[PDB]
């Protein structure tokens, strides 16, 4: 039981960001341009079983655009993100949406407004409208401090499977298991890592 | 081996195609990735447009055929105009023949529709550039055609679709606006046709997926046609009775009513307004006997989520909505639609009861306009009394914590429902305040979303009847926490009586003894463990302070003294159990009190008692600490020292220009300070390396110099008396700040430095000229080279700077006058550097300072250095500015690169520039500027885009140049601009357009 | 109004 | 979830880094409560650590005796450690693991109970 998911959305919106908080728990600093595609498999665990992304992580600059709207094609779902730091790409969310509704005609599409941790929004609450003639749901995400990260997900889980009461639930931890060739090594890795500063170091945690 | 298809050489292996392709599409892992990258290369092949017909018609694979329309999409697109005629015309009965093939063939009709509808807008990418100058029969043939089959007359439908939508909703930004305006008005002179086939196809039934598609150009149509083939025909019957009642085409008529709604007709014809009624009574009856009727459980349907009833309630929640906020009052004086009207706002009241965020803030904006309307409308407000309550009760249950946005149009729905019938309001309240306490309701969320709506409502009743309520709801909610037993209830039920008393400072500041009482509870609360207890004491002192503040500072009746000195006395005790950051929330609203103090000598004397505790820990560290300096390696000492300074910033803050003499109490040692601390943070970097700056005992200490920064900002931000801010202050400051940064390496530099630099440049800039001179030395070069290696590193650095060039530009351009010519040439550098970020805040100032210093340097007059500024840099502003207007990669400033421009080439065409901006030699002498400059532009873009022809760059730069006094034509003209250089043959034409 | 004082105290 | 056989010891907010020593890098793998769990039938005891929200585990693995907290160079509230058998994705795998907490008192009450757990492990 997987669903092909695209994610859409102007250059630098966080879109690749995203899926990698998802995939590993990381926050990337860097902005490392999307070149075409890039296909990641993403499962969630519910009260209905595992349900399984492939999440098509589309590229948003024209010069690495690939495929465009090839990329669309056979697609389950969608998540249109915007940069709420940056009005032109909440002006381009109609264009994105054009694209990909001519593609996939009626599936369950999230409008994401990314990096609302930043203090000086650009594109205010009341300015965000698009989504209620085109029956899109929206959040307020932030890949940096995981505010709402995982509504897109569990909105687009209740709508594929069509249980509205689907809850992401905890998935169950195997007892843990229990060599001196190796102890010079561990050591050597060890003393790299405690040179290293932990990043954001004035976070809360 | 997958790797062969991109061999042109050879013939195109049609199976190695759609194996690449499938193991792309259905593939996974390292091969669908492998071939994804030759798709990529693929498609990108200039020559893959030849092989397109190829595989259209000889592979079995959709997507494959798939990728070569997108192909040739982006060939017509782009390249169509350079082409043979033959291959035009080639390319066009090949897709025009596909599109019937694909119709008749009923199995590939049903299977394959998202490969016909990619050959459709494939098509309509063809017709924008051949339709109808190229191709005058296209709507006839396809009119005629449609009567044949059903299949090839559906597919008309979305053919035509496709066209309205790039036409009409996406030309804007994707071709000229002559060509826009062409292809609107070719539309526009053959709708009769078009719309009589739509009608006819829509009254004559009957396939389904033929009326939804038709339905579904209609909602397109309705963005631009005349409202008289609406009004004027049959088919606002048709749209509110026939096709409202089968749920196929429900949703999309549901879709063309909203935009009907917002038709530009006429307002004084009666049989119009006739029809505007008809057609919302009919929609309404579908839905009542069709749907569901008024009573509906809207809310539980809506959670159920079967179908697409959702997206069904919030297209009902856009049509109702749409049509009340223009048209209600059409249903507010007949009698007879007295009935069709309220039973419209109650759907509207069940529909906001559904849990669903935005569409809750849909129809919150309809209750704000309602609710407005009869707050000042006459003879209004009776109709919808029923209505209103409801309303009321919707949304006190709804209340959200003070997103703060949904608040506060909450509390403004809900003061109109107030004014409307306080009587009703108190009413509800109480009674949902008794079912929180006989617990039918109680609940921690229950209470807490009670509370915010009762505290949203102040200031709307009257004293005498505000004072009553206060009473009662406070009397409630006492009787309610006594009856809780358990930390955790009493502590919700507390903090929520604190937040309706914070909410009410009008009964505060009448009832000094409750006042009091209040305060001194919420000091007593400043000592309970509890978890939020503490935070909730000090948000709400200092809550009450900023509306109560001048009954702190009188001598209450009653009373000995001026509370504040009470508030004093006892700061130790009050404060002993609270985290630092509550401490200096503390500190600040004492400072808001006593600002508001006007004897000086009163004030000074509040002033120095409520500092009493962090003066005297001052004093003795600063004793301490300069005999001998070892005791600053304690971290112990590092943040008593921070918390000292920051309880400072928190008085200063709320005191300002009144924090002066404190501010002088400690300036000179707190300098002496910053020196000190600065010697062991370099000391530190030298003995352990850089990363030294991330250890905690580093970063303790640049805290202490961030402070005090932070300090200084805050108060000279703010001072009134500038002198004492030159004579005192600033001379000492930059001793200690400038120096000190310059000699710093990288890393250890506070950006602070350049913030507070920003703030002195601000205030007292144009007093102090040599001190701006001091600055820009010290600072200028060493932190550009910090950020002009790349746009990554320094972030806080790269940010600041350019605030500080910017206010050095506004208010002390001398300083850049006394820059030696290589470092003005490194300014120049910089601006332009600030040009190709993409960070809004450099982009922004960058584009700002540029526009300023041209402003500058023209003031200047026919002057030496004006004239050497135009021979060096004027040429390098231009062409600086026309590449982030052109390069795609800067579009969010577009308007201030626009703004420039125009004024740069503003300064020619009016013969402001005294000198030539060309070589005595390049050019024949008596030479104007202007003749100059169009051929320096004319050569400029002949090279960056050499697939324009002469003509669209002469016919550009001819409108660019002539339309400099005028910005909104301008950069009409340089969006034309900006959409022929993305494909080959623009029209030079386009440029006449205004 | 004084009735609620002792009750705000003893909170 | 298979945590009903176990018993919490100790409980604290935290969020966790991995150390990429081929990019000179520390990674974030989840922030989230952190669990000191022993197991009632052979009473070790293990970390357990979940993401928020989403609930994924993020670290799992027996507070060996063999394990030495250490400092990290920026941090008075963190500490670093070499793992060598962790099983929240999978196979089990080694890794430098480092968890910060809010505070420094939460950072040292983790090191006791991380080294009295350690004293249990190998009874
Ligand atoms: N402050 C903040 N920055 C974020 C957030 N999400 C992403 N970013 C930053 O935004 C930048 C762009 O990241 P990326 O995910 O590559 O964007 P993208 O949309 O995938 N780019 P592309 O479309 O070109 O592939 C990165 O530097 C990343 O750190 C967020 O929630 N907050
Ligand atoms: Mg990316």
């Amino acid at each position: 039981v997987q669903f092909k998911l695209v994610l859409v959305g102007d250059g630098g919106t966080g879109k690749t960001t995203f899926v990698k908080r998802h995939l590993t728990g990381e926050f990337e600093k860097k902005y490392v341009a999307t070149l075409g595609v890039e296909v990641h498999p993403l499962v969630f665990h519910t009260n209905r079983g595992p349900i399984k992304f492939n999440v098509w992580d589309t590229a948003g600059q024209e010069k690495f655009g690939g495929l465009r709207d090839g990329y669309y094609i056979q697609a389950q779902c969608a998540i249109i993100m915007f940069d709420v730091t940056s009005r032109v790409t909440y002006k381009n969310v109609p264009n994105w949406h054009r694209d990909l509704v001519r593609v996939c005609e009626n599936i369950p599409i999230v409008l994401c407004g990314n990096k609302v941790d930043i203090k000086d929004r650009k594109v205010k609450a009341k300015s965000i409208v698009f989504h209620r003639k085109k029956n899109l749901q929206y959040y307020d995400i932030s890949a940096k401090s995981n505010y709402n990260f995982e509504k897109p997900f569990l909105w687009l889980a209740r709508k594929l499977i069509g249980d509205p009461n689907l809850e992401f639930v905890a998935m169950p931890a195997l007892a843990p298991p229990e060599d001196p060739a190796l102890a010079a090594q561990y050591e050597h890795d060890l003393e790299v890592a405690q040179t290293t500063a932990l990043p954001d170091e004035d976070d809360d945690l | 081996s997958m790797e062969g298809i991109l061999d042109f050489s050879n013939d195109l292996d049609i199976a190695l195609l759609d194996q690449v392709v499938s193991t792309f599409y259905q593939g996974s892992g390292v091969q669908q990735k492998q071939a994804q990258e030759i798709l990529t290369k693929f498609q990108d092949n200039p020559d893959a447009w030849q092989k397109a017909d190829q595989i259209l018609q000889f592979s079995t694979n959709p997507q494959s055929k798939f990728i070569a329309l997108s192909i040739l999409d982006k060939l017509i697109t782009r390249k169509w105009k350079l082409l043979p005629n033959d291959h035009r015309i080639g390319i066009r009965n090949f897709v025009v023949g596909m599109i019937i093939s694909m119709c008749q063939d009923d199995e590939v009709f049903k299977t394959q529709k998202n490969l016909i509808n990619k050959s459709d807008l494939t098509l309509v990418q063809i017709l924008k550039q051949e339709w109808p100058q190229n191709w005058p029969e296209f709507i006839p043939e396809l009119i005629g055609s449609s009567s044949s089959s059903v299949n090839v007359c559906e597919n008309n439908m979305i053919v035509l679709k496709l066209l309205s939508e790039e036409v009409f909703d996406f030309s804007a930004e994707q071709m000229t606006q002559a060509k826009a305006l062409h292809l609107k008005n070719s539309m526009s002179k053959e709708f009769e046709q078009i719309f009589k086939l739509c009608f006819q196809v829509l009254e004559q039934g009957s396939s389904s997926s033929l009326i939804v598609a038709t339905l579904e150009s209609l909602l397109r149509y309705l963005h631009w046609i005349p409202y008289r083939y609406i009004y004027e025909t049959n088919i606002l019957e048709l749209l509110s009775t026939k096709f409202m009642t089968s749920p196929d085409t429900r949703a999309i008529t549901l879709k063309c009513l909203t935009e009907v709604s917002n038709l530009k007709i006429p307002q004084d014809n009666d049989l119009i307004k006739r029809q505007t009624v008809l057609f919302f009574q009919n929609t309404l009856q579908q839905i009542a006997t069709s749907v569901m009727p008024v009573t509906a459980d809207l809310k539980a349907t809506y959670a159920n989520a079967n179908g697409n009833d959702q997206s069904f309630l919030q297209d009902l929640a856009m049509f109702l909505t749409t049509y009340l906020a223009r048209n209600r009052a059409l249903l507010e004086s007949d009698e007879s639609l007295r009935e069709l009207l309220l039973n419209a706002h109650q759907y509207l009241i069940q529909l906001s009861k559904i849990e669903e965020r935005e569409l809750f803030k849909t129809t919150l904006d309809y209750w704000h306009n309602l609710v407005a309307d009869l707050f000042y409308e006459p003879l209004k407000k009776h109709i919808y009394e029923e209505i209103c309550s409801q309303l009321r009760l919707v949304i006190i249950e709804n209340m959200v914590r003070p997103t703060i946005q949904l608040y506060k149009s909450e509390r403004e729905v809900l003061v109109y429902l107030t004014h409307l019938n306080v009587i009703d309001t108190e009413e509800i309240m109480i009674s949902k305040l008794a079912r929180q306490i006989d617990g039918s309701e109680w609940s921690w969320h229950n209470i807490n979303t009670l509370s915010w709506a009762i505290g949203s409502i102040s200031g709307t009743m009257s004293e005498d009847t505000e004072k009553r309520f206060v009473v009662t709801v406070i009397k409630d909610l006492l009787g309610l926490c006594e009856q809780k037993r358990g930390k955790d209830n009493k502590a919700v039920v507390a903090s929520d009586i604190m937040y309706v008393v914070g909410q009410y400072p009008r009964f505060l500041k009448a009832h000094w003894n409750f006042l009091r009482t209040v305060i001194l509870k919420l000091f007593k609360f400043m000592h309970e463990t509890h978890e939020g207890v503490q935070d909730m004491a000090c948000d709400t002192f200092i809550k009450i302070v900023q509306k109560c503040k001048y009954h702190f500072v009188i001598q209450q009746p009653r009373e000995s003294e001026p509370f504040i000195q009470t508030i004093i006395r006892d700061i130790q005790k009050t404060t002993a159990d609270l985290q630092p950051q509550q401490v200096h929330t503390f500190y600040k609203a004492c400072g808001i009190i006593i600002s508001e103090e006007r004897s000086v000598a009163e004030r000074n004397r509040l002033l120095s008692d409520l500092m009493q505790l962090p003066n005297m820990a001052w004093d003795t560290i600063v004793e301490q600490s300069t005999a001998n300096p070892t005791l600053l390696l304690d971290s112990e000492t590092v943040k008593i020292i921070a918390n000292i300074i920051k309880t400072n910033v928190a008085v200063c803050t709320s005191m300002g220009a009144d924090f002066y003499p404190q501010l002088g109490h400690i300036y000179y040692n707190m300098l002496q300070l910053y020196r000190a601390v600065s010697s062991m943070i370099s000391a530190q970097v030298a003995a352990e390396g850089l990363i030294a700056t991330k250890t905690p005992k580093v970063r303790g200490l640049r805290t202490i110099k961030k402070e005090i920064l932070k300090l200084v900002e805050t108060y000279i931000s703010k001072a009134r008396n500038l002198d004492d801010v030159v004579k005192v202050l600033v001379e000492p400051l930059l001793n200690a700040v400038l120096e000190d940064y310059m000699n710093n390496v990288p890393d250890a530099r506070d950006a602070e430095v350049l913030n507070c630099m920003t703030t002195v440049v601000e205030k007292v800039g144009h007093m102090i000229p040599q001190g701006v001179i001091l600055i820009l030395q010290s600072v200028f070069e060493c932190t550009l080279d910090m950020i002009n290696k790349d746009f990554t590193e320094y972030p806080e650095h790269r940010v600041e700077f350019y605030k500080l060039l910017k206010v050095i530009n506004e208010k002390s351009f001398a300083a850049f006058l006394e820059l030696p010519p290589a470092a003005f040439k490194l300014f120049v550098d910089a601006i332009c550097w600030a040009f190709k970020h993409n960070n809004r805040d450099v982009e922004v100032n960058g584009l700002q300072i540029a526009l300023d210093l041209v402003k500058n340097i023209e003031r200047m007059g026919n002057v030496p250095f004006a004239n050497e500024f135009h021979k060096n840099y004027f040429f390098i502003f231009v062409s600086e500015t026309f590449f982030v207007l052109t390069d795609s990669d800067h579009k969010s400033g577009f308007s201030k690169q626009a703004l420039l421009l125009m004024k740069l080439i503003s300064l020619v065409y009016d013969n402001k520039i005294s000198v030539p901006l060309y070589q005595e030699a390049e050019v024949p002498q008596g030479t104007s500027n202007q003749v100059y400059l169009s051929q320096y532009l004319a050569n400029m873009l002949s090279n960056a885009f050499p697939h324009l022809t002469s003509e669209q760059i002469a016919s550009f730069l001819s409108a660019l140049t002539k339309q400099c006094k005028d910005l909104v034509v301008f950069k009409g003209t340089l969006r034309d601009f900006l959409v022929q250089i993305k494909e080959v043959g623009g029209d030079p034409t386009d440029y006449l357009f205004a | 109004v004084e009735a609620l004082l002792a009750r705000l105290r003893a909170l | 979830t298979m945590e009903e056989d176990e018993e919490v010891l100790y409980k604290v907010r935290a969020k966790l880094f991995r150390f990429d020593a081929d990019a000179k890098e520390w990674k974030e793998r989840g922030t989230g409560d952190c669990k000191f769990l022993k197991n009632k039938k052979t009473n070790k005891v293990r970390i357990l650590m979940r993401r928020d929200k989403t609930l994924k585990i993020c670290a799992n693995h027996i507070i060996a005796p063999e394990y030495t907290l250490k400092p990290n160079v920026g941090s008075d509230r963190s500490w670093v450690y070499a793992c060598t058998a962790d099983i929240a994705e999978g196979e089990a795998e080694a890794f430098t693991f480092a968890i910060r907490f809010g505070s420094k008192e939460n950072a040292d009450k983790f090191k006791e109970e991380f080294e009295k757990a350690q004293e249990i492990n190998k009874k």
